[PDB]
């Protein structure tokens, strides 16, 4: 989706920061101790 | 509504859901208290909607004859025309509350203390408004020497509220409410892993009121020190392993 | 339209703590809950920090189903006592309660894509004097890109972002004309503030619109331009 | 993708959609019966989201599905995978 | 006394089942010792052991230290003996150390004769290693783990299980025609298939992520009840 | 080219994926020769090979015969090199024969120089054997089959993948929270993950029962389409 | 292993299961 939008135009330097994905990843690391231990 | 105007017309009820047992029973009581004994009230199960206790409740409410779902339509009509020429000669009490209360006199599920278990069983057996020799079954199980008795207690997961369990004297004592002797094995399979007999060496079964009362009297003469408690409750955040030397 | 600017989005700072706060406004008067539910669901899905985005539903009908939906999904909900000045007055009244640094307005039929604020707010964080940014709701698209060259891109009534302090300084959205958007853009331009235009599709939701809408807009716009002049 | 109770998974293309549900065109032959609860898998970027639906109308290879009462996060995922697209 | 759980196929869930069974046994009042014989050493992570904890009986034996000091105690009735992390070079050349773990058999025999451990579970791999065969020889009872699918059905007719190994089913799906056919065929054909099967439950998929046994992680799950039933059956049958 | 498929864990779906990939490549017009190297020898049955058929390259070399004689003509664009059945004593004593199977490597190099087959697929097991390492080295490209579960995530950070190996995800389930969490983690913690995923399709479960590749069994399933997409990606990338 | 394949085809469900999947039929012979 984001890649398609960036292909329809130039958008070469706008690095996408998915807030939803980051929040879900943070919640997952908070909930599952093994993932938290291995990630950091 | 049409029945409250009719005086003797046959009333055949078709039941499909268990939630409609109590209100339908109440309505049958109303009909039996308004239209006299000449009316013919019948109950027709469709797929699975009735138990033995509920069937007895419907019979006491004023139903002339209950037609189980097992019988086909032809046999249903055959019985319907069989009941022709009969009057309701039984007595129906004014209060429906007592009849509803007879459906479940224990209203307590799970493991209970030995004194509490004996008191509850005796109180149920001392209720005059219950069928004779049909209130339930008391069974004592003797565990195989492979396992102890508390583990056997942890094995069982009864599902109905009327089932009560306890541990005493190296024996598992179970009271099942409103259970016949014939279908005891079905109840055990419902409240145990299937291979019963591979989990106990022998059993003693009582289904008569006098026998159950005598067994209760005998059980009341036991030492409190042999009364068990649930293993998970006594045994019972993250647990960090503490290093140690195996010796 | 001699020279379309073809403006492109400025990347936001990689520090998410330096990003601004945005208040999304979805004003409705008689639209059914089915139309507004999609817009609100899309708004909650916009990729932006949750503590820096507040969604407001502005229902003029006082409908209880909208309040139930707002309570269920957590978005805020404000209904006015009176109904003067229509959408412009509704947004002006709602502005007295919002506290964000930027005010975004979306129509009920428009579906905001999740990459809206990410592609928009960079210019606000970069160019201080920029007070308004417009996104497309063909001919209109290119007249608005050409206007951006001369700083004449005007509010189109929806899918826009307005800086809060300049908006409150000019006395809020103008209410003296049928086209409040154009008058607001003109007032912003008069005080020296700048306007931009980004030609990146949102989700465009409604299809065709037919000439029925084409004439609605064509007329409400001519009358507003005459009044503004 | 459409997943049956039997575990069969079939690729499909969505013809039209609305809040009431989606009508899709199924590639290949599939004997999907109406009233059967199926799972619709939608692709969002590199992720897959599963939505439980019930088939309410079948017109040959065209199959119409209706959404069972959805949750908030499921609703947001649906609106992201259907309306808030890259179009 | 000794209950070795080995997988007919990799990925059937031998380690999680072993942890759940050990927890169920310790929940019934029995002293439990778990020994991870798998070279990959994934059993420790199921008992809240730090991933950097390099200690293990095999590691101590290879380094020349005393494996008895590598024991970890989880609870009063549950002790753990993880295998120990192995270096990449050791994994690439298992033959250089496969014959260096002979004394663990004597140690386990001494532990069994001690009587402090009423049950000594062993998580065994499937690699046909000499140490694996020695552990099978010292194991009183065995449980071969299979899944209801074509692969395990094929395996059951050509590979030889250890003598006395009952068959246990894990990851049993609901609503799969081929699975139902294979289950009925096994019911009417496999004499050693256990009466208990464990349905696919997300509790088993989340126990390892939560670094806890499924019994401690979620006791109300169907998997926990099935594992407890299996534990009671093992107590009844394998005790002698 | 030469592509070797190996699984990071037993039972991840490496053999079925290899067979489906071989069928998908051959149905696109590419001559494919697929070799079974896992001692379990379960690749034959996916191509309507009788169980009593004990002919295989390993057994051919163990009996002093020619390994090339063990080949089977499945289709004009797919040939198979069955591993061959091993006796119980041989299975329990791999060391007595695992060092005597090296002759196949140079023969495979000769086959690579033959040019008859445009693709050489190899079923690479994970027994950590010398033959496995030699075959992996001989492979031009390596595909590691993983599942989105706790065990595979643990293994990927404590076991070494083949140099340049790309990761393929098999058994991607529906409605699993831990699966979604681990996949989101892998989307950024790993750079070798392919953009295509293989779902949990009943067709993949029934293909082994029908003794047919999943595409041949039923080409309308999504798993077959995903295998075809993987084959297209290999053609576009693993050509050289 | 302990395999008792005798007197298996006497069940309709088992016969259907063997017929549907060639692998099961091949093994059961
Ligand atoms: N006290 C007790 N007895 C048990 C229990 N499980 C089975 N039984 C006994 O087994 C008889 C037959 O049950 P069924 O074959 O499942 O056939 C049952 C079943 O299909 C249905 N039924 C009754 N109550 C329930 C219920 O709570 N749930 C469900 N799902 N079906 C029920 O009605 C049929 C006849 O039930 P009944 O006439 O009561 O007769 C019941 C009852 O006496 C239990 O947990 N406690
Ligand atoms: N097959 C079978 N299963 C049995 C039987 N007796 C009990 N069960 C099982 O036990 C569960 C708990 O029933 P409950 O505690 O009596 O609690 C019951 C009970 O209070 C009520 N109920 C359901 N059907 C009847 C009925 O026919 N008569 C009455 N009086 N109550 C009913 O609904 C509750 C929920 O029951 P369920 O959701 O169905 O779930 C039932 C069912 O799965 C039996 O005879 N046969
Ligand atoms: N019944 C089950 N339901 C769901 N997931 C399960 C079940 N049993 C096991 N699993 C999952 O399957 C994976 C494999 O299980 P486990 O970690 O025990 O592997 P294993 O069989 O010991 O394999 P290996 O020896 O190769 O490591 C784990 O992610 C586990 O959570
Ligand atoms: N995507 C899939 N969906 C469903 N079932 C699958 C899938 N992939 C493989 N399977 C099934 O999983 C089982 C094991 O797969 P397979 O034998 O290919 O794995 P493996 O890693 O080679 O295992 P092993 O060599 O340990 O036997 C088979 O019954 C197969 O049909
Ligand atoms: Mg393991
Ligand atoms: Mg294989």
């Amino acid at each position: 989706d984001i890649v398609a939008l960036k292909q329809a135009f130039s958008l070469p330097d706008i690095d996408y920061a998915d807030i939803s994905q980051r929040e879900q990843l943070a919640a997952a690391l908070k909930r599952w101790p093994l993932l938290a231990e291995f990630a950091q | 509504n049409e029945a409250r105007t009719a005086q003797a017309a046959t009333v055949v009820f078709s039941l499909q859901q268990n939630a409609q047992i109590e209100p339908l029973a109440r309505s049958i009581h109303t009909l039996r208290r308004q239209r006299g004994s000449a009316m013919k009230i019948l109950v027709r199960e469709n797929t699975a909607s009735l138990r033995a206790t509920d069937e007895r409740l419907l019979l006491a409410c004023g139903a002339n004859m209950v037609i189980p779902w097992n019988a086909p339509l032809s046999r249903c009509l055959t019985m319907i025309e069989s009941v022709q020429g009969q009057k309701f000669s039984r007595y129906v009490p004014e209060d429906i509350t007592t009849l509803l209360s007879m459906t479940q006199p224990l209203k307590l599920r799970g493991f209970q203390k030995w004194d509490v278990f004996c008191n509850a069983v005796n109180n149920m057996m001392n209720n005059p408004l219950l069928p004779a020799h049909g209130k339930g079954v008391l069974v004592a199980l003797r565990p195989v020497p492979g396992i102890r008795v508390e583990q056997a207690l942890t094995l069982c997961r009864p599902n109905r509220t009327g089932d009560i369990m306890t541990i005493g004297g190296n024996r598992l004592v179970l009271f099942l409410s409103f259970c016949r002797i014939n279908d005891l094995d079905t109840a055990l399979n419902h409240i145990f892993p299937l291979p019963t007999g591979d989990i106990f060496s022998n059993r003693m079964v009582w289904f008569e009121d006098d026998q159950i009362s005598a067994e209760l009297v005998q059980m009341r003469l036991l030492a409190p020190e042999q009364w068990g408690m649930p293993l998970p409750l006594t045994q019972s955040w993250r647990r960090i392993p503490e290093p140690m030397r195996l010796l | 339209v001699v020279w379309p600017l073809n403006r492109q989005p400025v990347p936001l700072p990689k520090d998410m703590s330096l990003w601004p706060s945005v208040d999304i406004f979805v004003p409705t008067y008689n639209e059914d809950l089915n139309v507004v539910k999609n817009t609100i669901y899309a708004s909650l899905g916009i990729d932006w920090p949750k503590d820096k985005l507040n969604i407001w539903i502005l229902d003029d009908g006082g409908r209880e189903e909208f309040r139930q939906f707002a309570q269920n999904v957590g978005v805020k909900y404000i209904a006015r006592t009176t109904h003067e000045h229509a959408k412009a007055g509704n947004i002006n009244n709602a502005l007295k309660y919002a506290k964000g640094e930027f005010v975004s307005i979306f129509d009920c039929d428009h579906v905001p894509t999740r990459s809206f604020l990410q592609m928009t707010m960079g210019w606000f964080l970069k160019e201080k004097q920029l007070a308004m940014m417009q996104t497309p709701h063909l001919f209109y698209g290119l007249v608005q890109d050409g206007n951006d060259m001369w700083d004449a891109t005007f509010f189109c009534g929806s899918c826009a972002v307005i800086r809060r302090k300049p908006l409150d300084e000019i006395g809020g959205i103008a209410v003296e004309t049928v086209t409040e958007d154009a008058h607001t853009s003109l007032r912003l331009h008069r005080r020296g503030y700048t306007s931009a235009y980004m030609r990146i599709p949102q989700a465009a939701g409604l299809a065709t619109e037919s000439l029925s809408a084409h004439i609605g807009q064509r007329i409400r716009w001519a009358r507003g331009m005459v009044q503004i002049f | 993708a459409i997943a049956r109770e039997d575990g069969h998974l079939f690729s499909c293309t969505v013809q039209d959609f609305s809040d009431g549900g989606l009508g899709i065109k199924i590639n290949g032959q599939a004997q999907i019966l109406e009233g059967q609860k199926v799972n619709l898998l939608l692709k969002r970027g590199q992720q897959e989201y599963v939505f439980p639906t019930q088939v309410a109308r079948v017109m040959g290879n065209e199959v119409g599905l209706k959404l069972m009462p959805l949750t908030t996060q499921q609703h947001i995922d649906f609106v992201q995978c259907t309306f808030a697209r890259a179009d | 006394a000794v209950l070795g759980l080995q997988g007919v196929r990799g990925g059937v869930g031998t380690t999680t089942i072993t942890a759940a069974l050990a927890w169920s046994l310790q929940m019934l009042g029995e002293n439990v010792l778990v020994v991870d014989a798998c070279p990959d050493n994934l059993l420790r992570l199921s008992f809240n052991v730090d991933f950097t904890h390099r200690q293990g009986w095999a590691r101590a034996m290879l380094d020349g230290q005393d494996w008895r000091d590598a024991g970890l105690r989880y609870t009063s009735q549950l002790d753990l003996l993880p295998f120990g992390q192995l270096s990449i070079e050791e994994q690439e050349n298992p033959q250089h150390w496969q014959t260096r773990l002979s004394d663990i058999c004597s140690g386990l025999q001494q532990l069994k004769a001690s009587g402090r451990y009423q049950w000594i579970l062993i998580d065994l791999p499937r690699d046909a290693s000499q140490i694996t065969h020695q552990l099978l020889s010292l194991c009183d009872h065995s449980l071969a783990i299979v899944n209801v699918d074509a692969n395990c059905h094929i395996r059951l007719h050509q590979q030889a299980l250890p003598d006395g190994a009952h068959i246990l089913i894990n990851n049993f799906r609901i609503g799969s025609q081929v699975q139902d056919d294979i289950y009925q065929l096994w019911l009417q054909s496999q004499r050693r298939l256990l009466p208990m099967l464990i349905h696919r439950d997300e509790a088993m998929a989340e126990c390892l992520a939560a670094k806890q046994p499924v019994g401690e992680y979620r006791s109300d799950a169907l998997a926990a009840e099935e594992i407890l039933t299996l534990a009671n059956w093992c107590l009844l049958n394998y005790s002698g």
